[PDB]
């Protein structure tokens, strides 16, 4: 398969943006979606994660209550919600297949395919 | 959860280079690692703490064990200038280590 | 969940011969050494029963024509299930028996069955028993009623007897020891049940489920490295036929004739 990120673009602190991930393949219904963001000058960080099915989401804590994480295998499309945005939230946004269907998979894995990331500034 | 990395290292064409990643009893846990080109979407170069994934050459040798999982690069060459990240799942949260940047001389 | 893997292998069947097999309790009533002759759903004895491997992933749709015969040699556990309905999508009813390591749950929902169905199989280097299983049956399941979990239903020849009829879901089983090569073994040996479930659906065909371990994993194939271990399921089918069934002293069927 082979991911797409769309949607990221410039945005003042307390916005709010809807990242899509559009697949290659409709392949893209068997791999669990990650959100992974790398910071414009620091190493790279999870933010995000769901389940195949869509029936287990997980957050890294610093978004907890604020990223809401959604998934479309009709559209073949993986999805992020950006609420009450923070400048320390400025990143690239990466989408990784993960292949594992379960979070008690998720470790047996890794993020083989990586979309293109797409940029998220979040500043005045 | 955290896990540490050097900041970088560096190493000769052609010898052995060695990322290490140090965590709290990360010998009972997965850890995958990545490869990051400068400017290029990750690449993930060993899984499982072992096992690579295909197309990925066979000189990219991993272990892990006890509290520290180290990345060993056999024959590092000009293309294997890159950032690796160490990752493990706890508590279904996925962790990225700090990522140490490799110069290939 | 859903990955699709049998892109094209389609080697012609293979048929072994359930010489004497297949025979369960039909009745809760115990009897003593008298030759009892009863009329249900049996499956005939030397008939030609399809010879199914695990390592070409062999998850095809099979009929359930009146009720089935389904034994696998199965060394090491990678037979898991059954996927028993009448379309095997939505729109339809349909039952799901798997068990994990230490249960087996009964579900009766409106799958939407992958085309594929299997678990995967991992064991993580923590303790090298775990057995951490993955569901790669179906993609949604909802607007159902029926859940049952109970003590896992299963060389360890293990056999087993599905039929449908006037609403229950009759299952019956015998777990037993195997050290010949291939094929069934000769010896006699009665299925007794193990449950009786209110089902009342309608099932037409079945699906059996593997339990595959992924190898190794190419980038983006989510199809690469489905290994199968090794095993062989057995797959007879049951018609109304009348049994002579001789009962031991102590209440057991040790012989029968067709």
């Amino acid at each position: 398969v082979q991911l797409v990120e769309s949607g990221g673009g410039l945005v003042k602190p307390g916005g709010s943006l809807r990242l899509s991930c559009a697949a290659s393949e409709f392949t893209f219904s068997s791999y669990s979606m990650n959100w992974v963001r790398q910071a414009p000058g620091k190493g790279l960080e999870w933010v995000s994660s769901i389940s195949s099915s869509g029936s287990q989401i997980y957050y890294a804590d610093s978004v907890k209550g604020r990223f809401t994480i959604s998934r479309d295998n009709a559209k073949k499309s993986l999805y992020l919600q950006m609420n009450s945005l923070r400048v320390e939230d400025t990143a690239v946004y990466y989408c990784a297949t993960n292949g594992g269907a379960h979070s008690s998979t998720w470790s047996f894995y890794g993020m083989d395919v990586w979309g293109q990331g797409t940029t998220v500034t979040v500043s005045s | 959860y955290e896990l540490t990395q050097p900041p970088s290292v560096s190493v000769s064409p052609g010898q052995t280079a060695t990322i290490t990643c140090s965590g709290d009893k990360l010998g009972d846990k997965y850890a995958c690692w990545y490869q990051q080109r400068p400017g290029q979407s990750p690449v993930l170069v060993i899984y499982q703490d072992s096992k690579r994934p295909s197309g990925i050459p066979e000189r990219f040798s991993g272990s892990n064990s006890g509290n520290t999982a180290t990345l060993t690069i056999g024959g590092t060459q000009a293309m294997d200038e890159a950032a690796y990240f160490c990752q493990a799942w706890d508590s279904n949260t996925g962790v990225f280590g700090g990522g140490t940047k490799l110069t290939v001389l | 969940q859903c990955v699709n893997l049998t892109t094209r292998t389609q080697l012609p069947p293979a048929y072994t011969n359930s010489f004497t097999r297949g025979v369960y309790y039909p009745d809760k009533v115990f009897r003593s050494s008298v030759l009892h002759s009863t009329q249900d759903l049996f499956l005939p004895f030397f008939s030609n029963v399809t010879w199914f491997h695990a390592k070409r992933f062999d998850n095809p749709v099979l009929p359930f024509n009146d009720g089935v015969y389904f034994a696998s040699t199965e060394k090491s556990n990678i037979i898991r299930g059954w996927i028993f309905g009448t379309t095997l999508d939505s729109k339809t009813q349909s039952l799901l028996i798997v068990n994990n390591a230490t249960n087996v749950v009964i579900k009766v929902c409106e799958f939407q069955f992958c085309n594929d169905p299997f678990l995967g199989v991992y064991y993580h280097k923590n303790n090298k028993s775990w057995m951490e299983s993955e569901f790669r049956v179906y993609s949604s399941a909802n607007n159902c009623t029926f859940e049952y979990v109970s003590q896992p239903f299963l060389k360890n020849l293990r056999e087993f007897v599905f039929k449908n009829i006037d609403g229950y879901f009759k299952i019956y089983s015998k777990h037993t020891p195997i050290n010949l090569v291939r094929d069934l073994p000769q010896g006699f040996s009665a299925l007794e049940p193990l449950v009786d479930l209110p089902i009342g659906i309608n099932i037409t065909r079945f699906q059996t489920l593997l339990a595959l371990h992924r190898s190794y994993l190419t980038p983006g194939d989510s199809s690469s490295g489905w290994t199968a271990g090794a095993a062989a399921y057995y797959v007879g089918y049951l018609q109304p036929r009348t049994f002579l069934l001789k009962y031991n002293e102590n209440g057991t069927i040790t012989d029968a004739v067709d």
